[PDB]
């Protein structure tokens, strides 16, 4: 809203860099769309334009770093760990086996243009996997979402 | 590590939410 905490701002700050490859401090339609579409999704240009236009308070056709915080802040407000995880878990779980492996997680992560190594992926799963079965389940997903 | 989770997590969540509002 009109009052964002340093917590949510920092979260998007890191993600922002992951989205802003040129680190120009601004995100374009092609960028936000390219990264988003990389999430294994194939949204139409109309879907992206509307997405941006919604946050584009100036309708300049582009969103700056500040505007980015708005997009994430909009969803962060109604953060529905319930549906959010459900849909997200499905995206990461291509096979829909109910468990997220390193291969898959690494694949989706790489799609966002993020260069993660096997060690980083293992830590992500291991740190998120309470049982340490080398995979992340739905219950573990929400448990890992812990803001602390 | 947790930051990465928020990234992909939020990315998919916001996408479904922001797009849905459309
Ligand atoms: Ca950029
Ligand atoms: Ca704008
Ligand atoms: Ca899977
Ligand atoms: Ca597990």
């Amino acid at each position: 809203a009109d009052q964002l905490t340093e917590e949510q701002i920092a979260e998007f700050k890191e993600a922002f860099s992951l989205f802003d490859k040129d680190g120009d401090g601004t995100i374009t339609t092609k960028e936000l769309g390219t990264v988003m579409r990389s999430l294994g999704q194939n949204p139409t240009e109309a879907e992206l334009q509307d997405m941006i236009n919604e946050v584009d308070a100036d309708g300049n056709g582009t969103i700056d770093f500040p505007e980015f915080l708005t997009m994430m802040a909009r969803k962060m407000k109604d953060t529905d760990s319930e549906e959010e995880i459900r849909e997200a878990f499905r995206v990461f779980d291509k096979d829909g086996n109910g468990y997220i492996s390193a291969a898959e997680l690494r694949h989706v992560m790489t799609n966002l243009g993020e260069k993660l190594t096997d060690e980083e992926v293992d830590e992500m799963i291991r740190e998120a996997d309470i049982d340490g079965d080398g995979q992340v389940n739905y219950e573990e997903f929400v448990q890992m979402m812990t803001a602390k | 590590a947790k930051s990465k989770w928020k990234q992909a997590f939020n990315a998919t969540a916001v996408v479904r939410h922001m797009r849905k509002l459309q």
